[PDB]
């Protein structure tokens, strides 16, 4: 949840 | 809107040599030019309809930017295309920059810390890098020194518009709770729970300040936790200070400047330019001649 967007929906909040 | 069906296979093109990374846990190797021997960064992905949202923008934001030689250049594109149980593999096509990222060059330097003109020099060129774009309604959204490159010659590159946001108007502000937690902006923060938290420009002028920070003590603030910790920690806690008092009164109130919590109180980049630390540089060709040697001798 600390990681935003990333790699296509990979931990997106 | 760009068409990716425009771009062919590379296979008599361009060659593959070694690896070099991942800034959207996505490979980048060291790219050859076939006929003519010339070095190109080439970042080979995997296209979907998941992907084709990062791929249109960013592609559409180096066409437009990349020009300018604080920025890594875009060379290109090409699509790879393969059977029908695998994924097509795009390769985008990018200015080398053989020196690698700032957070290498810290890594690998004795006492991870760099001469504070170094650090006053890159400051100037991504601050250059960052007026450009942000001039263009561009955000960077993820400044931080595994994005700011080095070439053999020392000149800085910015790279990864990956996570980079264009806004239509100048008025315009963002609401995605995006980059790196240590070198998030309070404001940026905020929209992870609020809905109403909105963010602009003034975000990657922060980012800058804890990159300065890192090329510094040799990493961020708060390295020793948690991202989801600093996360809870950077709004709350006084705006980061340096640590040693051996740097100059001018670079203290840089990182004074960069790091002020309200994005209203916070200045502007042209204002940043202006700041003595940056204004008043001992010279251009000094430095990175001087930066250049170090590089050559930290390889
Ligand atoms: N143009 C480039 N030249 C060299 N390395 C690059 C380039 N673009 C991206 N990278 C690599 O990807 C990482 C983040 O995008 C960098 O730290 C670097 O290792």
């Amino acid at each position: 949840w600390w990681x935003g967007s990333g790699x296509s929906s990979t931990x997106s909040g | 809107e760009i068409d990716l069906s425009a771009l062919r296979d590379p296979a008599g093109i361009f060659e593959l040599v070694e690896l070099v990374g991942n800034g959207t846990y996505g490979q980048v190797y060291k790219g050859r030019h076939v006929k003519t021997g010339q070095l190109a960064a080439i970042k080979v992905m995997d296209v979907t309809g998941d992907e084709e949202e990062e791929i249109k923008q960013e592609i559409n934001m180096l066409k437009k930017y990349s020009h300018h030689r604080n920025i890594a250049t875009y060379y290109g594109a090409f699509i790879k295309k393969n059977p029908p149980g695998m994924d097509d593999q795009l390769w985008l096509v990018m200015e080398f920059c053989g020196a690698g990222s700032v957070t290498d060059l810290i890594k690998n330097t004795k006492g991870n810390t760099l001469k504070e003109e170094w650090i006053a020099y890159i400051c100037r060129e991504i601050l250059r890098g960052l007026s450009h774009l942000h001039q263009h309604k561009v955000i960077h959204r993820d400044i931080k020194g595994q994005n700011v490159l080095l070439t053999e010659n020392a000149e800085v590159k910015l790279v990864d518009f990956g996570v980079s946001a264009q806004l239509d108007r100048t008025v315009g502000r963002r609401n995605t709770f995006i980059g790196t937690p240590y070198w998030m902006a309070p404001e940026v923060i905020a929209c992870d729970e609020n809905p109403d938290a909105t963010y602009d420009f003034k975000s990657d002028l922060w980012s800058l300040g804890i990159t300065a920070i890192e090329m510094a003590e040799g990493a961020p603030p708060l390295c020793d936790m948690h991202p989801m910790r600093a996360l809870f920690l950077i709004p709350r806690n006084p705006a980061p200070r340096l640590k040693s008092k051996k740097w100059s009164k001018k670079f203290q109130s840089f990182i004074e400047s960069c790091l002020v919590k309200n994005h209203s109180q916070r200045p502007a980049t042209e204002q940043l330019m202006k700041h003595p630390f940056i204004r008043d540089q001992p010279n251009e060709r000094q430095v990175r001649i001087q930066l250049k040697d170090h590089i050559d001798r930290t390889k």
